[PDB]
């Protein structure tokens, strides 16, 4: 899984 | 079918606690422990098949920090309204009289995200058995809380489950027994 | 217990899909309590201040062009190579249900037990007839453990020598199930 | 107190396929050292912040000490401390560096001179090396020991080389009395090494009296 502040 | 994977976190002050954590059509993947900075899953099966780097996750907490500052700040100063949970106690399946179930407590419609939450077998604590899940976000942007307890029905026992939230100006017992 | 003013910053990456990954949406959202105050959509592909908190950060991140590009590629590098990572246990979990007639609590209960995902059908059935009739469903609890559970029951006075049937239909069933209960 | 270890137990350099630098910058030269300063602000509850000026080469400014709990952090939050530790830069978070305890109190916990902690270094079960490392405080923790210690063996003794180590296993123990305690000195088998989960041992902030303590290394090169 990747993450995305 | 529509799915919705979402990737959720928040910073709380003065507390300064947070969260971070996946989430599937409502259910919680996994969320990350800052303290050891490792991923724990919902379900132990869902590491086998796959991974997440947990430590990246801090970059966005520290900036999730970094925004509040900035944000609460351009709000001069705007507290948060407390909104006490909604708190429902149900079985995890039909009850039958010494046949192994399982207890739920659901806290449900609340912010902030922090609670206790104790369950009461007979007037008295439960340290063992019980487990947990961390606040999972809502629709609305309020929290839920799961909380459960395994145990064998029977006359003989009464359960509460209490909760104590700032929304509430006194501890709540949601009650469960057999009649 | 407190009264110490709290301040809570709250940060949501949707990633919507459609018909498996055919129609991806991305949504980066902001929000301050439980108040949103500035988002990024694909279908937009700009930031918009979804409140008046938000419009000093709208103005200033859409101007950077680095950051832009990365959060339009987000529905390819973040939502679609996510949903096919998850996708071998969360799309494709199939838990079946297990159901369980009871008079009741004169209500004929049916209680349709831990499964997954949410997509369930559950009809009364007189006598081999239909019955949308006094039905009162308590919706589709969750349980917090990626189970679901819910509770139809039939509003009657059952007669002799009358079957009564709840069919459940799910997606981790090829054949309905079945649970006939006369009297 | 601690069980002494056994052969299998201790991983082995053998089986550490990264690069080995990155064990090397741990314990070479540049490592977190500020006498007499005090938390000015925290991440998370269970870290405190300082803003340890550097004028040496200034890598850094502000550093980020994690705990084990949110007790410790209380404990050294509002206080004067002396802080020395090892640092790392890949993966700081907060809102420069970071590390884990290596705080310690500050007044009370000082002498004018040196003290001198023994250090026997077995390498293969033979004694062909002993010295000496020093410290100006009552109580120190295992961390500043240790890291002085192992800065002298990378210098005198190639403990970490740049691509791996001229020893196979090998491990740190420190006795007191009653308690002896050791750390596993070598990177955990992988393509990749992570610093900030490796350094993660000294959040305890483990504490010794530098007037009983004694070290002990033990090595076997790889034959």
């Amino acid at each position: 899984a990747r993450a995305x502040s | 079918e529509e799915h919705v994977i979402i990737q959720a976190e928040f910073y709380l002050n003065p507390d300064q606690s947070g969260e971070f954590m996946f989430d599937f059509d409502g259910d919680e993947i996994f969320h990350v422990d800052m303290a050891k900075k490792e991923t724990v899953w919902r379900l132990e099966e869902f590491g086998r098949f796959a991974s997440f780097e947990a430590q990246g996750a801090l970059a966005n907490i520290a900036v999730d920090k970094a925004n509040l500052e900035i944000m609460t700040k351009r709000s001069n100063y705007t507290p948060i309204t407390n909104v006490p949970p909604e708190v429902t106690v149900l079985t995890n399946s039909p009850v039958e009289l010494r046949e192994p179930n399982v207890l739920i407590c659901f806290i449900d419609k609340f912010t902030p995200p922090v609670v206790n939450v104790t369950w009461l077998r007979n007037g008295k604590p439960v340290t063992t058995g019980v487990s947990e899940t961390v606040f999972l976000p809502r629709e609305d942007h309020l929290f839920r809380k799961f909380h459960y307890l395994p145990f064998l029905p029977s006359t003989e026992d009464v359960y509460d489950c209490r909760v104590e939230h700032w929304g509430l100006d006194e501890p709540l017992l949601k009650h469960w027994e057999f009649d | 217990g407190d009264t110490r003013p709290r301040f809570l910053e709250q940060v949501k990456h949707e990633c919507h899909f459609f018909n498996g990954t055919e129609r991806v949406r991305f949504l980066d959202r902001y929000f301050y309590h439980q108040e949103e105050y500035v988002r990024f959509d694909s279908d937009v592909g700009e930031y918009r201040a979804v409140t008046e908190l938000g419009r000093p950060d709208a103005e200033y991140w859409n101007s950077q062009k680095d950051l832009l590009e990365q959060k339009r590629a987000a529905v390819d590098t973040y939502c679609r190579h996510n949903y096919g990572v998850g996708e071998s246990f969360t799309v494709q979990r199939r838990v079946y249900p297990e159901v369980t007639v009871y008079p009741a609590k004169n209500l004929l209960v049916c209680s349709v037990n831990g499964f997954y995902p949410g997509s369930i059908e559950v009809r009364w059935f007189r006598n081999g007839q239909e019955e949308k009739t006094g039905v009162v469903s308590t919706g589709l609890i969750q349980n917090g453990d990626w189970t679901f559970q819910t509770l139809v029951m039939l509003e009657t006075v059952p007669r002799s020598g009358e079957v009564y049937t709840c069919q459940v239909e799910h997606p981790s069933l090829t054949s309905p199930l079945t649970v006939e209960w006369r009297a | 107190s601690q069980p002494d270890p056994k052969p299998d137990e201790l991983h082995k350099s053998s089986k550490f396929t990264g690069l080995m630098e990155n064990m090397k910058v741990l314990y070479d030269d540049n490592h977190v050292s500020a006498i007499n300063v005090k938390s000015i602000d925290q991440f998370l509850y269970f870290d405190l912040i300082y803003s340890i000026k550097d004028t040496k080469l200034g890598n850094y400014d502000n550093v980020r000490v994690e705990f084990k709990n949110k007790d410790l952090a209380d404990k050294y939050k509002d206080k004067y401390v002396d802080v020395f530790g090892a640092n790392y830069y890949y993966q700081c978070y907060f809102s420069k560096t970071c590390m884990y305890g290596g705080v310690t109190e500050h007044n009370g916990n000082q002498l004018d001179k040196y003290r001198s902690i023994t250090v026997r270094v077995f390498e293969d079960g033979k004694n062909l090396l002993s010295f000496d490392v020093q410290t100006n405080k009552k109580k120190v923790t295992a961390q500043e020991l240790d890291y002085l210690t192992r800065h002298y063996l990378v210098k005198n003794k190639k403990l970490y080389e740049f691509n791996n180590s001229p020893y196979e296993t090998g491990y740190i123990k420190f006795i007191e009395n009653e308690n002896s305690f050791w750390y596993d000195m070598m990177p955990a088998p992988g393509d990749k090494f992570d610093q900030s989960k490796y350094l993660m041992m000294y959040n305890d902030n483990k504490m010794v009296d530098s007037k009983d303590v004694k070290i002990e290394v033990y090595l076997t090169t790889k034959k």
